[PDB]
């Protein structure tokens, strides 16, 4: 039980950037995993989820066509692929383990989408 | 992973009788034309065995008791039952045994496994392979402590058309199974009449087993709910569960091997006689074929209502021994000792008993002890013995080749050693 | 489904009792509502699920209602340790989030 | 012995503890709590160490102060003194006997009597005979010839529906 | 499991599990071959009185 974000850092408008979550502890291959962020002092907003399989994907709306989200169950890894960032996505990024709801969350990768 | 799934249809258990079930080959022996008289933990006949049913919301899948042994048969059309689970607490403090059936594969693991109340395997379909998969995460949570695996092929083989009768036990370091698959046509309860059951492995778990539960598998094809208590729907499959105790019969044997009949010689007198014959058919007469003895209800302890204790203290703890030819001898008498705690006692070098062990010495009484006392060397210790010879036995201490008592030694250097 | 909480701030003290409110803009399905609890620098932490049903290890002074469009997270005697925001969230048509209520010391 | 030697050499303290089991009051005993007698009853009895299985019963047999213990014909122990209190009980094995089983042949029918040889209808549709207690045939007053031989006059038979009958 | 015999071609239908066979007096009637899974009768050797 235990989740590890990496690969946020400043990023340029219009570019792109990928987010990685290495699971440990637990049966990855059998949880949908979600992703959320939360903007500085602002509240939760989600993001993405890929089911258990990786056979079924859902996106935000304010994300959809830009995001893409998968997984490596094999290497208990899960990817989020940023496109086309604009400065409104600079975000703590959560990576959360599907109980639905989401019961176990890691703690975060900072994305600043910035000049 | 660990979904719960607690629907609530209570209905009473249900009892059937065993006519005659449960019989397996005792041993990897070949007989025929033969009549065989073998003790080994079996299911008596016309045994009162539990019914569980899991019809439809009515499922039974409870935890039971596995004192000696298991008879489980199964009367199925579907396969709903995938396997079993053995252990004592089911929980990730101590190991346990899971037994699950994949599609022309078996999956034995020997881990300390954390199951789920009422667990279960799930079918779902997984649009990649395109082909329903069989995930059996839903049973336990984790697999700690893992010694043992192994592999097989379909212990469970194909309106309920076949019946499928097990046999577990628990032998010293040995989990043995008896398996044997006939088809019925009976829906009702168990078939009357005969089969036997044939090993099929013996698996060297070396665990301690008390308790045993059951998988069976559920169907979700018209609707799939959110997962929870309800949206799920279980086939026709009962099962029925059946304790083992030690037993002896009486087993038949044709020209081809099989056994056929049997016959449990404490069922009834006649059963009795045809065992002490050797023959499933007897004669008219009378026969003699056992004993009756009545048996004694208690045990009747009497002895002198006295007070005392063995001055054993002043003789081993005593200040200074005396030399071996002048070898001091105690008599001991009126008094009540407790050899346990002088065996217990680790400041004793040598401690050999002859004819009386010293464990079994602290509930026997004697008219008189004598205990004799004196210094001897390291090498002399081995000469005070029934039967031995040398210096000190022959002109010293000798003992008697009839001596009934212990002889106990120690070294004492520390007391007895002078730096000249 | 549009998820608004109210009120946005609560100011209140230890020992008292809190009452935080969710709206949804849709009917839940299969009452599908989670309450979350989050602390500065922390992750959020699950408290309530199936609307009313308390997480492993959350206290009993934490309890849930509600039913439809309009769900309550009650906590009875507010502790030291309460004081966070709380996010509200449905699960049963996608995944979304309520705007949060922070609850302050007054 | 020198602290210097070797431990074959050294000194060694040795006590040796001989029992003798003198047939009399075993006074010398290992902590062992008494129990309760329980008279004419099947039990398993230990007095001062001398155990075995029989009945206690109460007895008229005058032991002279001295005598603890009586024998039997076959060296086996007939009566005891209590230890606790100084009464003489005699010690008589619990009831036992052969079994057998009357039976007509399998190709007629599984139903059987049993009899309990040399035996009282006690600790065991009931005959008392001199035989022992026969259980399973009903007692007859009609007469017949002999079919299956029981003893001591007394003969049984499968006949009328029908049942084993003595 | 060693003795002495004539080794012959049998038509006994030992099961799967079954590895040897035991006549009356539990001596052994006949063996499965490790290498070959086939029955063996095993027929003591000829031997009478002079
Ligand atoms: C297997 O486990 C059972 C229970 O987990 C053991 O039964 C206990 O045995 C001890 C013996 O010292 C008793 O004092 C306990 O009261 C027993 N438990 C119960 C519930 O009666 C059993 O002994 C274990 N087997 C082995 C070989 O250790
Ligand atoms: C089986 O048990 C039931 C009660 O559980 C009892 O009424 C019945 O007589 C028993 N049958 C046998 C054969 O012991
Ligand atoms: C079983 O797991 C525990 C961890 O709780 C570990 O300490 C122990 O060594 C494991 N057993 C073996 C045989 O290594
Ligand atoms: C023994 O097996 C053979 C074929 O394996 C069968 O023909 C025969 O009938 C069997 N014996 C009996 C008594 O049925
Ligand atoms: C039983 O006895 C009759 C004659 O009394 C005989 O014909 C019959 O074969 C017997 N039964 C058997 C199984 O041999
Ligand atoms: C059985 O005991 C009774 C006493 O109740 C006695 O009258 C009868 O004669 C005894 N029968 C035998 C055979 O000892
Ligand atoms: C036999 O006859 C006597 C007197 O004629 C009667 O007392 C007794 O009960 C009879 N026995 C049976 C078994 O009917």
């Amino acid at each position: 039980v235990q989740l590890v974000e990496s690969g946020g850092g400043v990023v340029q408008p219009g570019r792109s950037l990928r987010l990685s979550c290495a699971a440990s502890g637990f049966t990855f291959s059998s949880y949908g995993m979600h992703w959320v962020r939360q903007a500085p002092g602002k509240g939760l907003e989600w993001v993405a989820l890929i089911s258990y399989d990786g056979g079924n994907r859902y996106y935000a709306d304010s994300v959809k066509g830009r995001f893409t989200i998968s997984r490596d169950n094999s290497k208990n890894t899960l990817y989020l692929q940023m496109n086309r960032l604009r400065a409104e996505d600079t975000a703590m990024y959560y990576c959360a383990k599907d109980r639905y709801f989401m019961d176990v969350w890691g703690k975060g990768t900072t994305v600043t989408v910035s000049s | 992973q660990c979904v719960n799934l607690t629907t609530r249809t209570q209905l009473p258990p249900a009892y059937t009788n065993s006519f005659t079930r449960g019989v397996y080959y005792p041993d990897k022996v070949f007989r025929s034309s033969v009549l065989h008289s073998t003790q080994d933990l079996f299911l008596p006949f016309f045994s009162n065995v539990t019914w569980f049913h899991a019809i439809h919301k009515r499922f039974d899948n409870p935890v039971l008791p596995f004192n000696d042994g298991v008879y489980f048969a199964s009367t199925e059309k579907s396969n709903i039952i995938r396997g079993w689970i053995f252990g004592t607490t089911l929980d990730s403090k101590t190991q346990s045994l899971l037994i699950v059936n994949n599609a022309t594969n078996v999956v034995i693991k020997v881990c300390e496994f954390q199951f789920c109340n009422d667990p279960f395997l799930g079918v779902y379909y997984h649009k990649n392979n395109k082909s329903w998969m069989e995930s059996e995460f839903r049973v336990y949570s984790s697999a700690n402590n893992c010694t043992f695996e192994y592999v097989s092929q379909p212990f469970l083989m194909d309106n309920f058309k076949n019946l499928r009768e097990f046999v577990f036990k628990n032998i010293d370091g040995y989990f043995k199974i008896y398996s044997k698959h006939t088809p019925i046509n009976l829906v009702r309860d168990l078939p009357q009449g005969f089969s036997a059951l044939e090993p099929l492995v013996d698996l060297p778990i070396g665990i301690n087993i008390t308790r045993f539960q059951t998988l069976l598998a559920l169907h979700r094809s018209y609707l799939t709910p959110g997962d929870s208590s309800s949206g799920w729907t279980a086939g026709a499959a009962a099962y029925y569960v059946g304790y083992l105790q030690p037993r002896t019969f009486l087993l038949k044997y044709n020209e081809n091997g099989t056994i056929t009949d049997a016959v449990d010689c404490a069922l009834d007198p006649l059963s009795e006689t045809k065992c002490t014959l050797k023959s499933f058919t007897v004669e008219k007469g009378i026969y003699q074929t056992s004993n009756f003895r009545v048996q004694p209800t208690e045990s009747i302890v009497r002895f002198p209502n006295i007070t005392n204790l063995c001055p054993f203290g002043e003789v081993f703890n005593a200040t200074r021994f005396a030399s071996v030819y002048a070898w001091n001898r105690k008599r001991i008498s009126n008094c009540v000792a407790d050899y346990s705690v002088l065996y217990n006692s680790a400041s004793f070098s040598t401690f050999k008993c002859y004819g009386v062990s010293p464990t079994k010495l602290n509930d026997l009484c004697f008219t008189n002890v004598y205990a004799d006392s004196f210094v001897i060397r390291g090498d002399e210790v081995r000469q005070i013995a029934p039967g031995q010879t040398g210096k000190i036995a022959d002109y010293n201490y000798k003992l008697p080749d009839d001596f009934t008592g212990c002889v106990i030694a120690w070294n004492s250097n520390n007391l007895d050693s002078k730096v000249g | 489904i549009q998820l608004t909480q109210s009120p946005g701030t609560l100011s209140l003290s230890p020992g008292e009792r809190a009452t935080l409110s969710c709206r949804a803009s849709q009917s839940i399905s299969g009452n599908y509502l989670a309450w979350y609890q989050h602390k500065p620098g922390q992750a959020p932490r699950l408290l309530i699920y199936g609307a009313s049903t308390r997480a492993t290890g959350i206290p009993d002074r934490f309890s849930g209602s509600g039913s439809g469009t309009d769900f309550t997270l009650t906590i009875s005697r507010l502790e030291p340790e309460d004081f966070a925001v709380y996010y509200c969230q449905q699960y049963g048509s996608s995944y979304t989030f309520g705007q949060g209520t922070k609850v302050e010391i007054k | 012995f020198q602290p210097t030697n070797g431990v074959g050499y050294q000194p060694y303290r040795v006590v040796v503890l001989s029992f003798e089991l003198l047939h009399a009051p075993a006074t010398v005993c290992g902590p062992k709590k008494s129990t309760n007698l329980v008279k004419n009853k099947c039990v398993n009895f230990n007095f001062n160490g001398l155990t075995g299985t029989g009945v206690l019963t109460e007895s008229n047999k005058k032991f002279l102060p001295f005598q603890q213990f009586g024998r039997d014909i076959a060296d086996t122990t007939d009566a005891v003194r209590d230890p606790q209190t100084l009464e003489i009980l005699d010690i008589t094995p619990c009831s036992f006997g052969g079994v057998s089983v009357i039976t007509p042949g399998t190709n007629t029918s599984n139903q059987v009597a049993v009899l309990y040889q040399d035996v009282n209808c006690t600790e065991v549709n009931v005959f008392q005979t001199r035989a022992g207690c026969l259980i399973g045939a009903e007692h007859v007053n009609n007469s017949y010839e002999c079919d299956i031989p029981i003893g001591a006059g007394i003969c049984a038979s499968y006949q009328t529906s029908q049942s084993i009958i003595a």
